[PDB]
RNA sequence: UCAUCUAGACAGCCGGACGGUGGCCAUGGAAGUCGGAAUCCGCUAAGGAGUGUGUAACAACUCACCGGCCGAAUGAACUAG
RNA sequence: GGGCGUGUGGCGUAGUCGAGCGCGCUCCCUUAGCAUGGGAGAGGUCUCCGGUUCGAUUCCGGACUCGUCCGCCA
């Protein structure tokens, strides 16, 4: 156990992201398009897979 | 950092050994420190030491103990670190640690607690009731290495005052008894040691070592406190009634007779106190078990069990006196067991064995336990013959033979019969004549000062010169 | 105690260490836990010497030790011999042995009073053992095992021998050594008991994989309680 | 209400990260001590599946072991049992229609 | 060597390539060992994997007892007979190639070793040093 | 091509987001939110017989709607260089 | 290598979405031989595992699998 607030603060940077389906890039959670050129700024995004 | 609540313990409302609001118990499953208390510890370093102590591997535990000791050594810097919360947690862990298989863990834990008492004197008063019984149990542990240092440290802690050490026995006697009860009655071999990591044996071995320490403590408590029997009778009865103390009286299996010896001492002490006479059931249970032990001694284990045999016989003689040999009456086959025991015992003689045998005879003669002529003499004669064939072989030989003669001579005196007199003379001559080098060992000759009138011995010397 | 120790992963402590009543010898290339076991258990009363014998980390199989004397092979250098002479107390005698078998811990199984040797040792080496160690010597094999030092662990109180040993050989060796002997295993069933562990009057050190019945057999036969 | 307390008690031990075997030994010890919660719990626990079996008196007499998921609320666990009943009833109704034709 | 190594080993001049037959020094009933592989050997085109003293090899019993023949087992080289240099600069060699049988962890299948063994092997394998008569 | 727009639009904060009514069937329960149908009034500046989270069912939170600040364009879908 | 088919009792072998026979032998009875017959026996995870079904050899998917067939150059 870390602490509940400290787990929230660490998960803000480590777990509450989104993943581009084409190029696996770690993206902002409210993003609409990937920031990478190689996937062509696609809008195929998924949430980052949580535990539990 | 630490999570979870001991909800079950709250329902239980039993503090076990602890009187400070924390359950303290020897068994692994319960009495573990509460997580909230662990969070409350003053420093991160303390928390880490505790986590390591909880972990099963010994090397990790030893390192943690070493770290804790280092922190205590620098007390002035770390006085802030040690707080009631630390003491409550330590008390719960210390109990588990003292039962540890590894000696180093046991020794270090004892040293650490003593240091805490010296350094935090007068602030550990609340916790003295929890700590003192455990410290004492360590000082009364069969292994010399754990016990001697621990006692020396304790004496030093109390400024080398004998009175203080004795006072401790008196002040916490009720608590000391509670610890004994917990080991003897509350615990079982399984509870003390995890089954997965231990065999059926070993688990038994461990329990027995711990229980032996409890008995040694009980004997010490009785000696130190004269009025213990009256004040704590109910508690004493429950500890005594349980068969666990008595199960220790088995010589068929087991590494040492030291534990068995401790039980014998307890029975003797109880008889001297009169508790055994006072409570018949406890006495009968003890006596029957002792008789069973006599059967256990066998030719295969005679060498191993030989030191304990003089002691066993001596206790029996004392018990026989009670109730006019009432002890033999309890068991229908007791006489047979004794006869068998004697036959096995005679083959291997240990120092002091003969004196015990005579003592038994002295108690038994008034009530005619053994026929003097049909039964006893054969035992004596065979014994001398055996002694002669393989006498010098051993060292104690001179002492052992001396003993036989002194004892046999007394036995012979109460005969008023020709056969006994004849046997004495013939055996004496044989013992001296085949001999070995009886004259040469001056001590042996001195110890065996004489067996007959002076002039006759001279006549026999005369025959040897006169012989072909 | 039979103390659980490893030599960097090795569960054979008799190979890398030699323990007597008066001194202890440990290899120079050892871990902190391995040194800390001997330092904590032995205490400050008994010197512990970090030594190398003949340029080798193995010292227990190279040397045969006693409270009165220490025997070293011919290949031991003058620097190692002088370091042992300075570090050891004045009571013990250190003498080089000039003998073909040259691995004295494997060759010789010895205690304070009586010793068992390899049958084929030279007579000068036997007299050298009897002189320096002050110990009476028998040439005997343990059920056909010529390496009595590797296949027996011996102390004053008792002895542990090879597990596959004839019972007649057990009472013969027990009567010859005047100590009780038990056939048993060490380090989760390893046959080499003398290489497996070291023992003296009050301490035994064994590998971590030595199981609890084996450790109980050790403390029972060596009377360490 | 009693069931919820039982669930909380088991959970606290799990949170500590205590060995599952040790936890069970503890339950047994508590039963000897007469802890009420301890008495309710059956000795074998399917911790791997997070299921605890708790004996419940038929009438506030005989106690029937009931599987409870630690994660779900006590009420929720009960609904799952109710759901099984509902599914069984639906199956039975379909079977009734099937039987007449099947027999022919 | 590899897994069961107790420490490292300085480079000894390689004397036993693949296909070499060495004497079987222990009392396991095997007479010779035939080397088919060397543990830890590198890869080069046309180069035979060669063994030195103290190395662990894979070997078959070509001559010996039938329950030891016709299978592969690990072995440890204890006598080399090709001269090699130590860091004190003596060039030394035995008069025959010899090895013992072991498991992959390194403990000996046999119980006693006949003849000398090298100290570079005895330091690296403790069971070999345990059952070894003379270490040079 | 649809919509909104100085009579205050879209983002961002803040407040309300209600009664008839736990609308009718159906379920051991399901009260806006397991489903089937209907989907209407009042008070309104405004609030769906409910957008989700949500409980055994509740309770609770949030929505799309209206309001203060902002003062001017903005939202959705689609087409092709 | 690939493709394709296959699989039932201790053995063999018949099977509609509703596991049978024969044999080895379990027992009992039988007979002028150059010795048999009769009557009751046991025995399946239908290769295996899922889904479907109302249940599945029987329906379907996966795996196993044994048998088949086809595959280089100068
Ligand atoms: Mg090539
Ligand atoms: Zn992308």
């Amino acid at each position: 156990i870390i602490e509940p607030s400290l787990k929230a603060l660490a998960s803000k940077y480590n777990c509450d992201k989104s993943v581009c389906r084409k190029c696996y890039a770690r993206l902002p959670p409210r993003a609409t398009n990937c920031r990478k050129r190689k996937c062509g700024h696609t809008n195929q995004l998924r949430p980052k897979k949580k535990l539990k | 950092s630490f999570g979870g609540i001991n909800t079950f313990q709250q329902y239980n409302t039993d503090l076990g050994l602890g009187h400070n609001g924390v359950r303290i118990s020897l068994n692994y499953f319960d009495g573990l420190p509460d997580p909230s208390l662990l969070n409350s510890l003053y420093s991160n370093e303390l928390k880490l030491i505790f986590k390591s102590l909880l972990k099963r591997d010994e090397t990790t535990k030893e390192k943690a103990l070493m770290d804790l000791s280092n922190l205590i050594s620098d007390f002035n810097q770390n006085e802030y670190f040690f707080n009631d919360i630390f003491l409550l947690c330590w008390s719960q862990i210390y109990a588990k640690l003292i039962i540890s298989d590894y000696k180093v863990i046991r020794l270090q834990s004892h040293q650490i607690t003593i240091m805490l008492v010296k350094s935090l004197r007068k602030k550990i008063s609340k916790f003295l009731k929890d700590f003192i019984p455990l410290i004492l149990l360590g000082t009364c542990e069969l292994d010399y290495s754990v016990s001697k240092p621990s006692l020396n440290e304790l004496t030093e802690c109390f400024n080398k005052d004998p009175a203080k050490i004795n006072a401790l026995w008196a002040v916490f006697q009720e608590q000391l008894l509670n610890l004994v009860k917990e080991i003897v009655v509350n615990e079982n071999e399984d509870t003390i040691s995890d089954e997965r990591y231990s065999s059926k044996e070993e688990s038994e071995f461990r329990y027995h070592r711990v229980i032996a320490s409890a008995v040694l403590l009980l004997i010490k408590l009785f000696v130190h406190n004269k009025d213990v029997s009256e004040r704590n009778s109910s508690s004493l009865k429950v500890i005594l009634s349980d068969e666990s103390i008595w199960k220790l009286l088995n010589l068929k299996n087991g590494q040492n007779t030291n534990a068995y010896e401790t039980v014998l001492r307890l029975i003797d002490v109880l008889y001297t106190r009169g508790y055994m006479p006072s409570h018949k059931n406890i006495m009968k249970l003890a006596v029957k078990k002792l008789l069973k032990s006599l059967t256990h001694i066998t030719s295969k284990n005679i060498l191993k069990v030989c030191p304990v045999l003089p002691s066993i016989l001596n206790l029996l003689a004392t018990l026989d006196d009670y109730e006019d040999g009432t002890i033999w009456s309890y068991d229908k086959s007791s006489k047979e067991k004794v006869l068998k025991f004697l036959s096995v015992s005679r083959t291997s003689p240990s120092p002091g064995f003969f004196n015990a045998v005579f003592a038994l005879y002295s108690s038994t003669k008034r009530h005619s336990f053994l026929d003097y002529y049909l039964e006893w003499l054969p035992f004596w004669q065979k014994s001398v013959q055996r002694l002669n064939e393989k006498g010098f072989s051993a060292r104690n030989s001179a002492e052992v033979l001396n003993e036989f003669w002194t004892n046999f001579l007394k036995f012979a005196e109460d005969s008023s019969e020709e056969r006994v007199k004849k046997m004495v003379e013939s055996e004496i001559f044989n013992s001296l004549s085949c001999g070995k080098s009886l004259s040469e060992y001056t001590k042996l000759n001195q110890t065996l000062s004489g067996v007959f009138p002076p002039d006759k011995w001279e006549r026999e010397i005369e025959d040897y010169f006169t012989s072909d | 105690m039979a103390t659980r120790t490893q030599f960097e992963n090795s569960n054979e402590i008799g190979v890398f260490s030699k323990l007597t009543n008066t001194y202890c010898l440990v290899a120079v290339g050892g871990s902190e836990n391995f040194y800390s076991a001997f330092e904590a258990e032995l205490g400050d009363a008994i010197p512990i010497v970090h030594t190398t014998i003949a340029g080798t980390r193995i010292i227990g199989r190279m040397t045969a030790g006693n409270r009165r004397g220490l025997l070293v092979p011919t290949q031991t250098t003058d620097q190692e011999l002088q370091h042992l002479r300075n570090s050891l107390p004045d009571s013990v005698k250190i003498q080089r042995v000039e003998e073909r078998l040259s691995a004295l811990g494997n060759v010789i199984c010895c205690n304070d009073y009586v010793a068992l040797v390899h049958p084929d040792i030279d007579r000068e080496t036997e007299e050298l053992i009897s002189d320096v160690l002050g110990v009476e010597v028998f040439r005997q094999t343990i059920s056909g095992n010529i390496l009595v030092g590797s296949y027996c662990s011996l102390s004053n109180q008792g002895g542990l021998v090879h597990p596959q040993t004839s019972v007649q050989d057990q009472e013969e060796l027990s009567s010859l050594l005047q100590v009780p002997l038990v056939a048993g295993t060490v380090n989760r069933g390893s046959s080499v008991v003398g290489a497996g562990m070291v023992v003296n009057d009050y301490l035994a050190v064994t590998g971590l994989d030595t199981t609890a019945p084996e450790l109980s057999v050790i403390e029972s036969i060596f009377r360490l309680q | 209400p009693l069931i919820e307390e039982v669930k909380l008690a088991v959970q606290g031990l799990i949170d500590q990260q205590m060995d599952w075997n040790t936890i069970e030994k503890l339950i047994k010890s508590e039963q000897k001590k007469g802890n009420r919660i301890a008495q309710l719990l059956n000795l074998p626990l399917n911790l791997k599946q997070n299921k605890i079996s708790v004996k419940l008196d038929l009438s506030s007499n005989e106690k029937i072991n009931v599987t409870i998921d630690l994660g779900l609320s006590a009420y929720a666990n009960a609904t799952e049992y109710f759901n099984i009943k509902k599914t069984s009833a639906q199956k039975q109704k379909k079977v009734e229609k099937n039987v007449g034709k099947a027999m022919k | 060597s590899g897994n069961g190594a107790q420490g490292t080993k300085f480079r000894i001049s390689l004397g036993l390539p693949v296909g070499a037959i060495m004497n079987c020094a222990d009392n396991s009933g095997a007479r010779n060992l035939y080397i088919i592989a060397v543990k830890g050997s590198g890869s080069r085109l046309n180069r035979l994997p060669a063994a030195s003293l103290g190395d662990m090899v894979m070997a078959t019993v070509k001559k010996g007892k039938p329950e030891l023949r016709k299978k592969v087992m690990p072995a440890i080289v204890v006598r080399q007979a090709k001269s090699w240099r130590r860091r004190d600069g003596v060039f030394l060699y035995f008069e025959d190639n010899a090895g013992v049988i072991a498991n992959p962890k390194g403990e000996m299948k046999g119980s006693a070793i006949t003849g000398p063994v090298g100290k570079e092997c005895a330091d690296l394998w403790p069971r070999v040093a345990s059952n070894s008569g003379v270490v040079v």
